[PDB]
């Protein structure tokens, strides 16, 4: 099975800058690469084919170049329409294989987040477990780090994380953790708290609580 | 290489 | 211009079985070869299985669903089918119908809109919401944060808004987490002026239209 590497992951630019996008492939596949762009929700979307191929009906700012093992396409200079997630996919030979994607998206200047954290509620205790909510507010760039310590501990594999797509507004994430405990476990510790390490923040902030205060 | 059909 | 309509997708348990429909319009049917491509919940892109033109008597399939799932097609019928046995959790995936663009090649020009595959053996439960109550240091003349935990549902999706829609600004809905349990989770947070928490009336609308569970969530200052 040929691998195709894309880099990097995540692309950040300004409309108007040129984006260059890169896939390798693990073979030689001669000239058989074609791309995507994909937008949230919405089907994939052809832009170059074998040859580096400009599909008839994509504006020409898309452009494609490379063959053997290293390709890329090119974006000439970006409109808004443009950021979203692009795939490469060599069909060289079966098993047809993609890329894992490259995420074009908007640069800004830097956002710490705002922190915020939240106990759970007694109606949640009442029903036999706890989950402890984590907010970071509107940062960027994307890149962050939460860390749980209860009564100073630091926690490991009992959080999930979900972000939000970038606001349409002001291009910021947010981001939830929340630490899932069992009634019985959080109630034989005290101090419970979230550590937000982010590139905003010139040192790392700490928000927390004592259970049974106000 | 080239390890599949399309048309056949 | 082409279409092609997924069909046939939904909740199946896994060890179970689905069998998935596109019918296609637009173009000549019989003269492509046509692929299923599948992509998992926050995943990329993955082929799943090729199928030649005309009679399509000759298929391809990734080793994921080899022995599995058989592709077919019904050319009176402008139809292309995905025969999917053995279902297992990692098969979630919405499935795209694709054409392949050329007559030597199965990369894909158009795709359908997708069908969602869900394999589970989780049943259909409603959500506890509990509130994300606005911190009681909440900054004087600042800015506070409140929400609501929506916990334990199943399947996809909740619909939550604030306020019956009147509080928009400021309002973050996460995406749904997938438990360890098989059961979903999310929470929705917004930002208001501290200055408000008195006052002001917070409720997060809750829809799990599947379990008909309809939650109003009042989320104020914890009393002490």
């Amino acid at each position: 099975d040929i691998v195709l590497t894309q880099s990097p992951a995540t692309l950040s630019l300004s409309p108007g800058e040129r984006a260059t996008l890169s896939c390798m492939t693990s073979t030689d596949i001669d000239d058989d690469m074609n791309w995507y762009q994909q937008k949230p929700g919405q089907a994939p979307r052809l832009l170059i084919s074998e040859g580096n191929t400009l599909r008839p009906g994509v504006p020409a700012r898309f452009s494609g170049s490379g063959s053997g093992t290293d390709f890329t396409l090119t974006i000439s200079s970006l409109e808004p329409e443009d950021f979203a997630v692009y795939y490469c996919l060599q069909s060289f030979n079966v098993p047809l294989t993609f890329g894992q994607g490259t995420k074009v998206e908007i640069k800004r200047t830097v956002a710490a987040p705002s922190v915020f954290i939240f106990p759970p509620s007694d109606s949640q205790l009442k029903s036999g477990t706890a989950s402890v909510v984590c907010l970071l507010n509107n940062f960027y760039p994307r890149e962050a780090k939460v860390q749980w310590k209860v009564d100073n501990a630091l926690q490991s594999g009992n959080s999930q994380e979900s972000v939000t797509e970038q606001d349409s507004k002001d291009s910021t994430y947010s981001l939830s953790s929340t630490l899932t405990l069992s009634k019985a476990d959080y109630e034989k510790h005290k101090v419970y708290a979230c550590e937000v390490t982010h590139q905003g923040l010139s040192s790392p902030v700490t928000k927390s609580f004592n259970r049974g205060e106000c | 290489k080239g390890n599949y059909v399309v048309t056949s | 211009e082409v279409q092609l309509v997924e069909s046939g997708g939904g909740l199946v348990q896994p060890g179970g079985s689905l069998r998935l429909s596109c019918v296609t319009s637009g173009f000549t049917f019989r003269k492509f070869g046509m692929s299923w491509v599948r992509q998992a919940p926050g995943k990329g892109l993955e082929w799943v299985a090729s199928i030649s033109t005309p009679r399509g008597s000759t298929t391809y399939y990734s080793d994921s669903v080899k022995g599995r799932f058989t592709i077919s097609r019904d050319n009176s019928k402008n139809t292309l089918y995905l025969q999917m046995n053995s279902l297992r959790a990692e098969d979630t995936a919405v499935y795209y119908c694709t054409r392949g663009y050329s007559s030597t090649s199965y990369a894909m020009d158009y795709w359908g809109q997708g069908t969602l595959v869900t394999v589970s053996s989780a049943s259909t439960k409603g959500p506890s919401v509990f509130p994300l109550a606005p911190s009681s240091k909440s900054t004087s003349g600042g800015t506070a944060a409140l929400g609501c935990l929506v916990k334990d549902y199943f399947p996809e999706p909740v619909t939550v808004s604030w306020n019956s829609g009147a509080l928009t600004s400021g309002v973050h809905t996460f995406p749904a987490v997938l438990q360890s349990s098989g059961l979903y989770s999310l929470s929705s947070v917004v930002t208001v002026p501290s200055s408000s928490l008195g006052t002001q009336t917070y409720i997060c609308n809750v829809n799990h239209k599947p379990s008909n569970t309809k939650v109003d969530k009042k989320v104020e200052p914890k009393s002490c």
